[PDB]
């Protein structure tokens, strides 16, 4: 995440990442995990475009 | 731990995320270690547990029990 | 109360306090 640019690097597991950015632009973090294989597959996707 | 399930239900971290040492669950908050016990206040409940991965079982602490024995 | 310095007495309300009798 971020972490490493402010200081020495943290691990953290992908998917809080996530959800930590979804918080960021104010959705509640919940929708992410109740969504999480959808969201996936369009990021492949897109990226794919 | 992405949640807790207590009752089919699953719950969120107000703020800050949950850990533990293998003794006892956690919640605390993201730049600093200082552990609270998990309650309904700094926590909520949305959905059922089943649609979410990785979750974990344990129980959720109330306090209001304590205090309406009075 | 021990570490924070300039900390003050002061009553804090609860409002379990007027439904309390049940
Ligand atoms: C291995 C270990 O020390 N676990 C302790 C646990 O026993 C204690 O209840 C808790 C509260 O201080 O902090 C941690
Ligand atoms: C894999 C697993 O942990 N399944 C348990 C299940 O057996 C139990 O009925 C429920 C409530 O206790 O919590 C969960
Ligand atoms: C982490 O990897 C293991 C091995 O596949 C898996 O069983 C487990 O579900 C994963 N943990 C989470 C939270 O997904
Ligand atoms: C504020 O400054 C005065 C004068 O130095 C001092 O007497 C007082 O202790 C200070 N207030 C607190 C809460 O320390
Ligand atoms: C604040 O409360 C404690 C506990 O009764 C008391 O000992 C202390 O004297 C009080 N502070 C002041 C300035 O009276």
């Amino acid at each position: 995440g971020w972490t490493f640019g402010a200081g020495a690097a943290l691990q953290i597991p992908f998917a809080m990442q996530m959800a930590y950015r979804f918080n960021g632009i104010g959705v509640t973090q919940n929708v992410l995990y109740e969504n999480q294989k959808l969201i996936a597959n369009q990021f492949n996707s897109a990226i794919g475009k | 731990a992405p949640a807790i399930c207590h009752d089919g239900k699953a719950h969120f971290p107000r703020e800050g995320v949950f850990v533990s040492n293998g003794t006892h669950w956690f919640v605390t908050q993201r730049n600093f270690y200082e552990p609270q016990i998990i309650t309904t206040d700094n926590t909520f409940v949305s959905g059922n547990c089943d649609v979410v991965i990785g979750i974990v079982n344990n129980t959720v602490y109330d306090p209001l029990q304590p205090e309406l024995d009075s």
